């Protein structure tokens, strides 16, 4: 009741785990197993659904004019009931059981916010879809989650987050370089189940490598990206090159023309089935 | 003596006083208790002044504290600031109808003629299952009547602080605050969150900041940089250093955001220094850049685009609120941007039904809605910045009034047009590519805000003679109304209170540099011919194309043919039809 | 004319600069040589050269 | 029959429950036969939802369902026998062979 | 506390109605034959008893004293006279309250609300209703009507399993109920505020007396609706040094010359357009007949010419000066957008008819800018509104016609914009002959390069561009011009015999120009131009405030018709 602060935790890294010779491993939502309900877990993923900051009460303060002893009840669930009956230490030894009122000032609140963490694209198995999970945050961490990013959330699993953060190999790159004609080899290496078209897929190689984002540092940003059109007649394969580009490159999402595309390209609104709010 | 029970109290006086520093630090956390005990103490000190008692014994008096320091809106309102005093500065956008709140509750019984009056206890009504035991017993015979109940006024008001806060006013403060004014408001922050207003400030020896604060050294730097000669181009170079020269276009948007002079009469007249600009010509240049840059300069404006903004989206509308299940008068895009500029792209692809509202805001600067639920004329003080495209894909062989596919009197009502055509050649595009790769090799808003609110220039009679002759050159009233606002904007910059004779010269050069037949003639000619030779019957598509390439010479390509034909017909310079059928214009 | 389509824009010049930067990034070089621009222009011209076939 | 399926089609039907666990699933027709054959008569009366479904399960033989709780995929290696009728009612050789089917080119 | 006060106020109201033979007993004796029982009691005639204290006690507790008042009225008509409905209406309040001064302190009290009606609804049968139970054949007749109309608390046979619920019946019971929309007047709107509207309910025989699109004054009770604060009206009415200045202004001789240059001080030149605009504002007699049909006694004014002129400035002046003036842009209108629009099944209820721009501001100037870009439907609706003075609306089964008298200020432009001299008005105006007709005067404005008046026009334009100049200063303000317009409006002159004998020769002289014409002639002359100069004669008689017109003042109207 007299808590001026807010207590939070953070786990140890892998650099402190190899030193002195686990507790903080990057966990998937498919790697939850059910039995991890109550362990601190560090989940990695994109954030698609976020909600507004809302004040959720923790303790309800009731005041009386007859006795003066203000009482405080503690809520734990999503809902509660108003304690109209007086449970003070003076009304127990009395015939009178006078009315009680609520105080929105002495009651302790918390900045509650729900969020939906989603499964990472290359961490999902073959054929499966990236299912979601719910994270319930409270306090000062309420503005550390802006949608459209990758995050590592460390918290207990009831998800009550405590701390958030956001973002052999040399032999593998030097043996790819030393063979000679690196550009043409990397061009003809991707999607070899089709015939020819080295130029189109060579520009697809330059498309997925991206380019350089330029900032003038005066409030103006230009694009450092390429956008490629494939206009063609039927008979030659078109979905295979598109599927190979989305399978090789990370975070590739296959779309369509009609269907739910109108709501599949913008943010629409819907009613949450777990609580009375619009997301 | 006049019956005003309200008392306006300044808390700053309680702050500087030697004895009450413990009172100012006690009312910021608990206003509900101190207002309730202040109502008793003000009545006690007033009856001490009295010692008229027949009415002040039952009368109630309250206190409205407003002199508190500023805050960062609703963003700084953390949960430790609940039930504390707070102040918000902004503008209100919507005033809901008055809702009633119960003060005492009526309870009519069905039997034994005994009615019961009870009072509200901060939100709950004690419904008695008992029926006054001195009288007869009844377990549930009890009713509730709404018409004999006493009510008090309540009203929820939308406020733009950008965030939209739902504030709520109570009795004796209803219909005093409504949409359209810059309002300072103060009250108690509650929790969905809201603010329970204790005072409003409809008006504005104090240090209350009105405009963006400047110092004396910055004012001296403004006066020293305003005395130079090249300032007229310096600003036009400093408004956008990432793109090219565009002297007339950049000078026009510079004086467009300078504004001009807005003068009115006492009761029935108003005039605003304003210019509505349009851009047309060759594509793929800095047009959208400007359309975004100005949205990043003004504090009020919307980026409306093409067919995605109809008549229900431009002006105000009515819909349903999901948070309170009522009717919400949602503010429109032309009234959201009341002040500043408003940017429209793809003017030619916009529909004709929504062109009628911009036909009124061209020079009238008003919105007159007469529909179901609303008959309201309102302010549309903003200026439009529209980017358009010509017909096809530029053609100098066709006139300017036909190439951009629009009606001429509405365009005559436009204050400023801009031919932003490229006309590609040597020594101009080479420097363009060099300046775009030169960055690949490796105070203004304060001066504008001071000049817009500190200079009211008058247009004297001394510049009469050069204006008459500038008008007759375009005549050999909308152009005159545009050029006087252009000349007063010329007087607005470089710190001038009196307009000068040289200032209109450049203005006219501006509108003369901003705007800088064989085909159709033969066409019609032939059409006439084959008409004549047809005994006036229709000319065929075929025969048309035939004689038109036939007389061969200037090579009229059947596609070009198709195009110009389309033009005359659409110009109603022709009237013809069919697929592979051609009909001579009538 | 008959086989024409569009016109030269500065965004295409910026895309040519971006493709040259991508070609220099694929060669892991800190500088852009003359070999990337001549490959990118050949790429953007052979992207439309198949209409004559 | 190609028209009259209670679910969203012949795959991934309606999901509701009334017992202790408030979630339940349902199996369709194409998910039952995994190696045999399925027959759909009156192909032109079949709506676009099942058309999008057979666009996806034709050469991939897998169906993916992204529900609120279910995010898995399953095998659908079956063979389809579709029987259709024209929209004009009759057809002769002199009419064009593309618009008489009244089906998209992707389904052809 | 009002249970013993209600019988005393019932005795006081019946003593007021019994001791006065006020005209109330003969009013009851007159309605004895017709049995409508929709009486009218003046509040000013009720304010003299008990030194006004009886009126002040009834005035705050009106809803709590209303059945006692109707019971006292029922007892006095049961004792003075031998299917019984009653309606008591109060009128003529000494204070007129606006819609912005309504607070919650007057809930249940009586109030006078003035404003303008925006929309009107259909008439509906209101319940006021036997209730059957589904267990036996019991019946009840004591019905409640405002709220809780489905649950009566008693049955004649108490032996039942459920005494709460019943079932309604439509057989044994039911009259006209209407819901209209009142809105704030244009002369009392605050600066920057919105003209807030409200819905007012009305019963009895006070329904269908309120015409849509007129200034109205209601008297009723403030009743809350679940909440919203609505109103219930019982009375309907169709409302809507000074003489030392007026007598000084009617005794001189140069008033009309300052009037033609003071009706539009911001416009340089164009005295003929100013003459027609000044004579448009006030008309003549419309009931000049012996058969029994009203005629078109109004002046129609239409302005044409090249663009970028000052002809829209008059359009901006009329609406800023005339109180009975509605302006429309033309393109943002339709057939229902100008006369009467309809909502189509919105907010759960039925259709509601909102009043457009037409039938608003009767005996005033309706000004339509851009008359030639309008459609065919609104122009034939304008022609149907000009062929007959009444307008008919047939929608959703109901047919309603109403009186309308407006003067059209039509601003038009050519098909090419530039006005060419070589052809007639019909081919250049591009509109058909019946809508081109019933127009009293046409104003054609052509411009060219004439430096001597052009330099003066440009100097006037640049001299106007300053803070409130005296360059557009009239010889006298609008302060006496408004009361002069009203004093000339209530004059009603009568023509003479010498004027008619000169008028027949003037019509022969005007028709003699048609012979060997097609030079100084552009249109046909028939009865309509004769009617236009006849209507301009009484307008110039009213402007010069003469009771009997002389033909010398009609000679200026003849010269005005010759100038066009």
């Amino acid at each position: 009741l007299t808590r001026r602060y807010f207590l939070y935790f953070k786990p140890l890294s892998q650099n402190c785990a190899r030193r002195y010779r686990i507790s903080s491993k990057p966990l998937s939502v498919r790697q939850i197993k059910g039995d991890f309900l109550g362990q601190l877990i560090t989940v990695r993923g994109i954030i698609t659904r976020v909600s507004d900051v809302k004040p959720a009460v923790e303790v309800i303060a009731y005041t009386c004019d007859q006795c003066g002893y203000e009482v405080f009840q503690e809520v734990n669930s999503r809902t509660f009931t108003p304690l109209s009956e007086c449970t003070s230490e003076e009304c127990s030894q009395n015939q009178t059981k006078g009315q009680l009122f609520m105080s929105t000032r002495a009651s302790k609140f918390s900045a509650f916010q729900e969020c939906k963490i989603q499964e990472l694209s290359q961490q999902v198995p073959v054929g499966h879809i990236p299912r979601s999970l719910n994270i319930h945050v409270n306090g000062t961490l309420v503005r550390s989650l802006s949608p459209g990013d990758i995050v590592d959330v460390t918290g207990i699993f009831l998800l009550e987050a405590q701390f958030v953060r956001q973002h052999d190999v040399e032999e593998r790159v030097m043996e790819l370089i030393t063979s000679g004609d690196v550009y043409n080899r990397l061009a003809k290496s991707i999607a070899p189940e089709i015939y020819g078209n080295l130029d189109v897929k060579k520009a697809l190689l330059l498309l997925l490598v991206g380019g350089v984002d330029k900032r003038v540092g005066d409030g103006m940003k230009i694009r450092g990206d390429i956008n490629v059109c494939l206009m063609g007649d039927p008979g030659v394969a078109k979905s295979q090159l598109l599927k190979a580009i989305c399978k090789i490159s990370p975070r590739g999402v296959y779309t369509t023309g009609k269907g739910s595309s109108g709501v599949g390209l913008t943010a629409a609104v819907m009613k949450d089935p777990v609580t009375d709010e619009m997301i | 003596e006049l019956g005003t029970s309200n008392l306006n109290l300044d808390a700053r006086n309680l702050l500087a006083y030697k004895q009450t520093e413990d009172l100012y630090h006690q009312l910021l956390n608990y206003p509900q208790e101190v207002i309730s005990i202040m109502d008793q103490t003000i009545k006690d000190c007033m009856v001490s002044l009295i010692v008229d008692l027949d009415e002040i014994e039952t009368k109630f008096y309250k206190v409205r504290p407003y002199n508190v320091g500023s805050c960062k809106g609703m963003r700084e309102l953390n949960p430790n600031d609940i039930d504390k005093l707070i102040n918000l500065k902004g503008l209100v956008l919507r005033s809901t109808p008055v809702i009633p709140d119960m003060k005492v509750a009526f309870f009519k019984c069905n039997v034994c003629d005994h009615t019961m009056a009870v009072e509200i206890d901060r939100g709950v009504i004690q419904e008695p299952a008992r029926c006054e035991r001195i009288d007869c017993n009844e377990p549930n015979s009890m009713s509730l009547i709404h018409n004999r109940c006493s009510f008090a006024d309540k009203q929820v008001i939308k406020l733009q602080e950008p965030h939209s806060i739902s504030l709520c006013v109570y009795d004796e403060l209803v219909d005093s605050c409504r949409a359209g004014d810059r309002i300072e408001v103060t009250g108690t922050f509650r929790s969905k969150t809201y603010v329970d207003v204790v005072h409003v400030k409809k008006v504005s020896h104090n240090e209350v900041e009105e405009v963006r604060q400047i110092t004396d050294q910055d004012l001296a730097k403004i006066r020293e940089v305003a005395a130079r000669e090249d300032l007229y181009s310096l600003l036009a170079r400093s408004i956008a250093p990432s793109i090219y020269e565009l002297e007339d276009v950049k000078k026009g948007i510079l004086l467009q955001l300078f504004g001009g002079t807005n003068k009115t009469f006492t009761k029935g007249g108003r005039y605003r220094g304003d210019i509505n600009i349009l851009l047309c010509g060759d594509p793929s240049t800095s047009k959208s850049q400007i359309l975004q840059y100005v949205h990043k300069i003004t504090p009020r404006g919307v980026y409306t685009s093409g067919k995605g903004s109809s008549a229900v989206g431009l002006t105000a509308y009515i819909t349903r609120d999901v948070d309170t299940k009522q009717l919400v008068l949602e503010s429109g895009a032309l009234v959201l941007s009341d002040g500043g500029v408003c940017c429209i792209d793809e003017f030619d692809k916009m529909s004709d039904s929504t062109r009628s509202v911009l036909h009124e805001v061209m020079e009238q600067q008003t919105i007159s809605i007469a529909k179901a639920g609303i008959i309201t004329t309102l302010n549309a003080r903003s200026s439009i910045l529209a980017s358009a495209n010509p017909i096809g894909s530029y053609n100098p062989n066709l006139p300017v009034t036909e190439n951009i596919d629009l009606p001429p009197p509405l365009l005559s009502r436009f204050d400023l047009v801009y031919l932003v055509l490229d006309k590609v050649d040597e020594k101009n595009d080479r420097e363009l590519a060099k300046h775009l790769t030169n960055l690949y090799l490796e105070f203004l808003t304060m001066y504008i805000s001071y000049a817009k609110e500190h200079i009211h220039p008058i247009i004297t009679e001394a510049a009469k003679t050069e204006l008459v002759r500038a008008y007759v050159g375009m005549r050999k009233t909308r152009q005159l109304e545009s050029m006087i606002r252009l000349a007063e904007a010329h007087a607005k910059m470089k710190l001038k209170n009196v307009v000068e004779l040289e200032d209109v010269q450049e203005a006219v050069r501006l509108i003369r540099s901003a705007i800088k037949r064989k085909l159709q003639e033969d066409l019609s000619r032939e059409i006439m011919n084959v008409l004549k030779d047809q005994a006036s019957d229709s000319m065929s598509f075929n025969e048309l194309i035939k004689q038109i390439n036939e007389h061969s010479q200037d090579r009229v390509e059947s596609s070009d043919i198709q195009e110009a034909l389309s033009r005359l017909q659409q110009e109603d310079k022709v009237i013809v039809l069919g697929e592979g059928v051609r009909r001579s214009v009538r | 004319s008959k086989f024409s389509f569009g016109q030269a824009t500065p965004r295409t010049l910026l895309g040519i600069i971006r493709l040259s930067q991508a070609l220099a990034k694929l060669r892991l070089a800190d500088m852009v040589d003359i070999d990337d621009v001549e490959e990118a222009l050949r790429l953007v011209r052979v992207s439309k050269e198949s209409l004559y076939q | 029959t190609g028209r009259g399926s209670s679910g969203v089609g012949l795959t991934a039907a309606v999901t509701t429950d009334r017992e202790t666990g408030e979630r339940r699933l349902e199996a369709g027709a194409m998910v039952l036969a995994d190696r045999g054959v399925v027959c759909i008569d009156e192909f032109d009366k079949m709506t676009d939802v099942d058309r999008v479904a057979i666009h996806e399960v034709m050469e991939q033989q897998t169906v993916t369902i992204a529900k609120a709780g279910i995010h898995t995929t399953l095998n659908a290696r079956c063979s389809v026998i579709a029987a259709a009728n024209p929209v004009f009612g009759q057809y002769d050789v002199n009419r064009d062979p593309h618009q008489n089917i009244a089906l998209p080119d992707s389904l052809l | 506390v009002d249970d013993v006060t209600g019988e005393k106020v019932r005795e006081a109201f019946e003593q007021f109605l019994e001791d006065f033979s006020k005209v109330y007993r003969a009013q009851i004796e007159f309605m004895k034959i017709y049995d409508l029982n929709t009486i009218y009691i003046d509040y000013q005639h009720l304010s003299m008893r008990e030194n006004g204290a009886l009126a002040m006690a009834i005035s705050e507790q009106y809803y709590r004293f209303l059945p006692f008042l109707q019971k006292g009225l029922r007892r006095v008509v049961r004792k003075y006279a031998p299917e019984r409905v009653f309606q008591i209406s109060f009128f003529n309040l000494p204070t007129v309250h606006r819609i912005r001064d309504i607070r919650s302190e007057k809930i249940g009290s009586l109030l006078s609300i003035s404003g303008t009606v925006t929309r009107t609804s259909e008439v509906r049968p209101e319940l006021y209703a036997s209730f059957t139970c589904d267990m036996c054949r019991a019946i009840v007749d004591n019905v409640e009507q405002s709220f809780k109309y489905t649950e009566p608390t008693f049955c004649p046979n108490p032996s039942c399993e459920n005494r709460a619920f019943w079932t309604l019946n439509v057989t044994r019971s039911f009259l006209d109920w209407q819901k209209v929309r009142i809105q704030e007047n244009a002369n009392e709107i605050p600066t920057g505020s919105m003209p807030r509207t409200l819905d007012v309910i009305l019963r009895g025989d006070s329904v269908e007396r309120a015409k849509p699109g007129d200034r109205c004054k209601f008297t009723g009770v403030e009743i809350v609706v679940p909440y919203k604060i609505s109103f219930l009206a019982c009375h309907v009415i169709s409302i809507g040094d000074e003489i030392n200045e007026l007598k000084e202004m009617v005794k001189d001789e140069h008033i009309y010359d300052k009037l033609v240059r003071s009706i539009a001080p911001a416009v340089f030149g164009h005295e003929a357009v100013k003459k027609g605009i000044l004579l448009q504002m006030l008309g003549g007699v419309h009931k000049s007949t012996v058969e029994g049909i009203k005629l078109r006694g109004d002046i129609n004014i239409c302005v044409v010419g090249d663009p970028s002129t000052s002809k829209s400035q008059f359009l901006k002046y009329v609406v800023g000066f005339a109180p009975r003036s509605v302006y429309t842009s033309g393109k943002a209108s339709s057939a229902a957008g100008l006369t009467a629009a309809v909502v189509r099944d919105e907010e759960g209820g039925d259709y509601t008819i909102e009043a457009g721009a037409l039938m608003l501001a009767d005996n005033g100037i309706c000004c339509i800018d851009e008359f030639d870009k309008m459609d065919i439907s609104d122009q034939v609706a304008i022609h149907e509104a000009m062929e007959q003075q009444t307008i008919s609306i047939a929608k959703a089964g109901i047919h309603a016609t109403l009186n309308a008298r407006t003067s059209i200020l039509a601003a038009a432009n050519p098909v090419g914009g530039r006005y060419n001299r070589k052809l007639s008005l019909r081919g250049n105006l591009n509109m058909t002959a019946p809508i081109m007709s019933r127009f009293d005067l046409f104003f054609v404005i052509l411009d060219d390069c004439n430096e001597k008046i052009d330099t003066e026009l440009a100097s006037h334009i640049v001299d106007l561009h300053m803070k409130r100049d005296e360059a557009i200063e009239p010889p006298f303000s609008a302060e006496q011009l408004r009361r002069y317009i009203k004093y000339a409006r209530t004059f009603k002159p009568i023509l003479t015999k010498e004027a008619r004998s000169y008028l027949v020769e003037k019509y022969k002289e005007l028709r003699k120009d048609d012979a060997q014409g097609f030079s100084r002639s552009s249109y046909r002359i028939t009865v309509r131009q004769l009617e236009s100069m006849i209507r301009l004669s009484e307008a110039i008689a009213r402007a010069n405030c003469v009771d009997e017109i002389t033909p010398s003042f009609i000679a200026e109207a003849y010269d005005l018709l010759r100038q066009s």
